[PDB]
RNA sequence: GUGCAGAUCUUGGUGGUAGUAGCAAAUAUUCAAAUGAGAACUUUGAAGACUGAAGUGGGGAAAGGUUCCACGUCAACAGCAGUUGGACGUGGGUUAGUCGAUCCUAAGAGAUGGGGAAGCUCCGUUUCAAAGGCCUGAUUUUAUGCAGGCCACCAUCGAAAGGGAAUCCGGUUAAGAUUCCGGAACCUGGAUAUGGAUUCUUCACGGUAACGUAACUGAAUGUGGAGACGUCGGCGCGAGCCCUGGGAGGAGUUAUCUUUUCUUCUUAACAGCUUAUCACCCCGGAAUUGGUUUAUCCGGAGAUGGGGUCUUAUGGCUGGAAGAGGCCAGCACCUUUGCUGGCUCCGGUGCGCUUGUGACGGCCCGUGAAAAUCCACAGGAAGGAAUAGUUUUCAUGCCAGGUCGUACUGAUAACCGCAGCAGGUCUCCAAGGUGAACAGCCUCUAGUUGAUAGAAUAAUGUAGAUAAGGGAAGUCGGCAAAAUAGAUCCGUAACUUCGGGAUAAGGAUUGGCUCUAAGGGUCGGGUACGAUCAACUUAGAACUGGUACGGACAAGGGGAAUCUG
């Protein structure tokens, strides 16, 4: 049979990204001298839209410490950071939205986006509409800070990772119904070529596991193994369970 | 009821095929090409068309004197009057709430 | 490519370097309302440009054409 | 001869009408038309102070 | 084609002048086989690809 | 490599079929002359029509490649013909500093230090690399070694619709023209000298300000701007087209009628002065809130008002430039072909049409490229005068601008479909009437009049129409056909997600002609009105006809339910 959907994607033909329009990589400021010893000011020159993205980007320009010249960087906006505003970006740091603070320097119960995983990686962690991480303790001896991703995760990493004050603009978006097909179709026009999705089991068996039959149906069980191979996987992969979710979600 | 015909290879409305209809001294209906319209320079401020500046497309004013090019005032032919105000004022006040800072964290080192 | 209303400014030029040629030019043309006069245009042509100087008096028209430099070479009509 | 002769209000009834009220005459037009009339009588009635600027006022919102 | 590269207006040429019937002296030599030109071309008949 | 009747045998040749099927889509032809051996088919004149500016008109892109043009010419070819041709023979023809390529970057493609792979090669593109070159100074052996300081930007290819230095009008050829000729410009590069400006207060003054200008030194470095950007809506304005008054010409009709019908009356790039919505400055200090758009937005973060500043889209006058071009008359004569004249003037109108553009408004989980390149500002390195210096962003002047494409078709015959195939194949310009209209139907300009022909009009057909009484009884089934239809007015059910259902359903009216009424612009009013000019809309009223009138064209059948998405 044929190579199904789900495993034509990685060659990346049809399926990579629609980028033309994008404002550039958002990331935190290099980690240098300024930043891990004292703070350094910044400007918010601009918010602005970057295509296929829930929430706005913030342009920060601030002064190269090495060199005259003026130096660009491209922050995701935390709401309520505004144009002309001051940013303060450093191991001491005073403690207010949209500033870039170490994870170390702030209390429990912060609330801070685009946080680092490791210290230096420009930011990883709560980048999306809405989003934050919090921050639910510290352990100076080994200077970690246990934090809440947005998964409900909790991850532990280093005090040096740096994050940013407040969360991420743009919030509620997907709160609005999207009420057409239409909007769904610009919708992934300026991401990625994932839509629509034809139904396997609409499709012949060449096609698809789910292919076939004089009935639409999948035949067997629809949840897949891990040790699944390419080709295999479609449908529930790795599944511990299925069902409608009854009662309350929300680790312990 | 005369009419008309692009001057060049080019048979579509793309911008720089853009086309006027004139009447000649021979006295018939003729096109002439048209040069997309320039824009006007603005302030890098805050982004309004600054004023005393000749608007041309960007070569053209390497073919023009000096004076289509500025107005007399510091920071001329870049930014917008009522914002060289701003960052007159502004300097000016900081650079002396700067000596007002120096002396009294002068004398908090001194009494404390 | 330019006109010209002053009389010192025009012979000057006239007398400069570059100019070879010229040429004088005959119109008849109606005053205000009623009646007619006749107009003369002085073109001298320099290098990049070609100047006329329009006589609306018919006086300082023929005053002028013999103020001419004699070495100009001069087209009638 | 004709173009006359709808000059003076000929061929105009109802059997020669194929085009809509409105596409034949914009409520839209006769109405800018109108608005605008009024607007001008008002600024030149408080021009000459005929009006007072007060009782302009109000007639503007009015019209 | 109307605009073209040198190349191909240069290959045109070429086609130009080969497009001739066979000069008839030729047909006098000694021992002469050649009775016509069995390689001419005709823009409405064959099309020579470039 | 030895014997054929066969193998739906192989190649070639040939029959009956048969002078048979046929050569019937795209409204359409006709009279005469000329030419010629020969004319239904060529050329000319006439007539009848057509395409009807959403073209059968005028040009291009891809593609073709000489099909373009002239002369000669009919063996084959153009499914009749042929004197004709996109055929045959022989020649001629494509002119650029400004139009394109060329330059830039887009998706993308792809060398290099490298890392894989037995290897053809695969991966990577600034990636674990000692990755390169500008500005001038140091030379007065001299030609370019070293002295600074930068820049670490790290190939290149990729748009004849993206970005982009700069040209127009008239004339001209058998066939070329924004390319030639004539005149008149502009750009870029290289040289430069005179004039002006500037300076003894060295690197200009003026204006309260917005900002003004003929000029008015400015290295490294840095920063800003232009290039540079969606879509729809109404409103404002420009251009060309459309409509139209007076006059000055030429043409048509004139039994009768028409101060009539048709037509000419034009002004390029470029340059000077001038011209703008927006924006901004100065004075002033606002409730009795005011200003104001078609569209409700603005003001103590300074409105309304008065006075000014700016962009120059765009228009006006003048230069170009009447000498050109357009239209007439009056003479000349085998010719090349002239010559002489006159006139080419002044207005009006707009929900018009196309297109351009401005200030606004609507929309988005869509917010609608990049690079070359050009300019500016911050900075102040440095270089500079009185016995004479600085200036080429002011004026004028000198030299130069290479290589390749440039014909023509662009389609019911120049491309692709075996072809001169009823198919397919990207796009610009767009007149008058009727009408809501880029609809249909008729017309002007331009272009066509191509598609074998003649004679008859049996059956059966294809395509277009009509039928008394009945009215789906026909059929698997109302298939096909018929009915309906524009617009104004009246009137409109169940049900419903309250948005709909709805043009529901059901009704009346509609020509011609002659009147009435309502609806606007502009100017002077001391610190009630008058005068003038220019527009089809809407309603109402008489008269009139073989009761007709969305008179052709154009133009929904409706209702009650079931299944189902
Ligand atoms: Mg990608
Ligand atoms: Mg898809
Ligand atoms: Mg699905
Ligand atoms: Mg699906
Ligand atoms: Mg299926
Ligand atoms: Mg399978
Ligand atoms: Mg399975
Ligand atoms: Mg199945
Ligand atoms: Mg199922
Ligand atoms: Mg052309
Ligand atoms: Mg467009
Ligand atoms: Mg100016
Ligand atoms: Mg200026
Ligand atoms: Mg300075
Ligand atoms: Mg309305
Ligand atoms: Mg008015
Ligand atoms: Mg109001
Ligand atoms: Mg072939
Ligand atoms: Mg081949
Ligand atoms: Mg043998
Ligand atoms: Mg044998
Ligand atoms: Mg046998
Ligand atoms: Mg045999
Ligand atoms: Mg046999
Ligand atoms: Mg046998
Ligand atoms: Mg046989
Ligand atoms: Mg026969
Ligand atoms: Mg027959
Ligand atoms: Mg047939
Ligand atoms: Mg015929
Ligand atoms: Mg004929
Ligand atoms: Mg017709
Ligand atoms: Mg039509
Ligand atoms: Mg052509
Ligand atoms: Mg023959
Ligand atoms: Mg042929
Ligand atoms: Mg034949
Ligand atoms: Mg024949
Ligand atoms: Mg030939
Ligand atoms: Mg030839
Ligand atoms: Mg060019
Ligand atoms: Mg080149
Ligand atoms: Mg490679
Ligand atoms: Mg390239
Ligand atoms: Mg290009
Ligand atoms: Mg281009
Ligand atoms: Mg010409
Ligand atoms: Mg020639
Ligand atoms: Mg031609
Ligand atoms: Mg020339
Ligand atoms: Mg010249
Ligand atoms: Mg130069
Ligand atoms: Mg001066
Ligand atoms: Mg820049
Ligand atoms: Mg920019
Ligand atoms: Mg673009
Ligand atoms: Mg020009
Ligand atoms: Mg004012
Ligand atoms: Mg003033
Ligand atoms: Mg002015
Ligand atoms: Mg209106
Ligand atoms: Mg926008
Ligand atoms: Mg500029
Ligand atoms: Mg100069
Ligand atoms: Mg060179
Ligand atoms: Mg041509
Ligand atoms: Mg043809
Ligand atoms: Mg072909
Ligand atoms: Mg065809
Ligand atoms: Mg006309
Ligand atoms: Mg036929
Ligand atoms: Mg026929
Ligand atoms: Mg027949
Ligand atoms: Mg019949
Ligand atoms: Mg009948
Ligand atoms: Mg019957
Ligand atoms: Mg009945
Ligand atoms: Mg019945
Ligand atoms: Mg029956
Ligand atoms: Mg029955
Ligand atoms: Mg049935
Ligand atoms: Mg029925
Ligand atoms: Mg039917
Ligand atoms: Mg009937
Ligand atoms: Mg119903
Ligand atoms: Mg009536
Ligand atoms: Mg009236
Ligand atoms: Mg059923
Ligand atoms: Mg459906």
């Amino acid at each position: 049979g044929r190579v199904i959907r789900n495993q034509r994607k990685g060659a990346g033909s049809i399926f990579t990204s629609h980028t033309r329009l994008r404002q550039g990589a958002a990331k935190l400021r290099t980690l240098d001298y300024a930043e891990r010893h004292g703070y350094i000011r910044g400007i918010v020159k601009q918010i602005v839209h970057d295509s296929g993205r829930g929430a706005p980007l913030a342009k920060v320009v601030f002064r190269d410490p090495y060199k005259y010249r003026l130096r660009e960087e491209i922050f995701i906006a935390n709401e309520g950071v505004h144009t002309g505003q001051f940013i303060y970006a450093g191991k001491k740091a005073s403690l207010n939205v949209g500033n870039v603070l170490p994870l170390g320097s702030v209390p429990e119960g912060t609330i801070v986006s685009n946080v680092e995983e490791k210290p230096g990686d420009r930011g990883a962690l709560a980048r999306a509409s809405g989003n934050y991480v919090i921050i639910i303790g510290h352990n100076p001896d080994e200077n970690k800070t246990r934090v809440r991703l947005p998964s409900g995760a909790k991850k532990v990493i280093s005090s040096d990772a740096r994050g940013v004050i407040g969360v991420i603009a743009g919030g509620g978006r997907v709160d609005k119904p999207l009420l057409k097909a239409g909007r769904a179709f610009h919708k992934y026009r300026l991401k990625r070529n994932s839509w629509p999705k034809t139904r396997g089991v609409a499709m012949n068996p060449v096609d698809h596991p789910h292919g076939g039959g004089n009935h639409q149906h999948i035949g067997k069980a629809s949840t897949i193994s891990r040790g699944a191979v390419s080709g295999q996987k479609a449908g529930l992969i790795a599944a511990r369970r299925t069902g409608l979710l009854r009662g309350s979600q929300k680790t312990q | 009821a005369q009419r008309v015909t692009f001057r060049r290879r080019n048979p579509y409305n793309t911008r720089s095929n853009k086309i006027k209809v004139v009447k000649t001294p021979g006295g018939i209906l003729r096109a002439q090409h048209v040069k997309k319209l320039a824009t006007r320079p603005k302030c890098g401020d805050c982004g309004s068309a600054l004023q005393g500046i000749s608007t041309l497309r960007p070569r053209q004013y390497a073919t023009v004197s000096k004076t289509h090019k500025t107005v007399s005032r510091a920071y001329g032919g870049s930014r917008c009057a009522n914002c060289v105000k701003e960052r007159i004022i502004r300097a000016f006040l900081i650079e002396e709430q700067k000596i007002v800072k120096k002396v009294v964290k002068e004398q908090t080192e001194a009494a404390k | 490519a330019r006109e010209i209303t002053d009389i010192k400014q025009f012979l000057e030029l006239t007398r400069r370097a570059d100019v070879k040629t010229a040429t004088v030019k005959i119109n008849k043309k109606l005053n205000k309302a009623g009646k007619p006069f006749r107009q003369t245009k002085f073109k001298v042509r320099g290098s990049s440009s070609l100047y006329t100087l329009v006589i609306n008096d018919a006086g300082k028209a023929k005053k002028l054409i013999q103020s001419l430099p004699p070495t100009l070479k001069v087209n009638r009509l | 001869a004709h173009a006359q002769s709808k000059r003076e209000g000929r061929h105009s009834g109802y059997g020669k009408r194929k085009g809509t009220r409105e596409a034949r005459l914009p409520s839209q037009v006769v109405w800018i038309r109108r608005l605008r009339v009024l607007r001008r009588l008002l600024a030149k009635y408080r021009d000459a102070g005929k009006i007072d600027k007060h009782l302009y006022h109000v007639l503007y919102k009015e019209s | 084609a109307a605009q073209k590269s040198f190349r191909i207006k240069q290959k045109m040429a070429k086609a130009k002048k080969q497009n001739r019937p066979l000069p008839q002296w030729i047909r006098l030599r000694t021992n002469n086989t050649i009775r016509y030109n069995a390689k001419r071309r005709n823009w409405r008949r064959t099309k020579m690809n470039i």
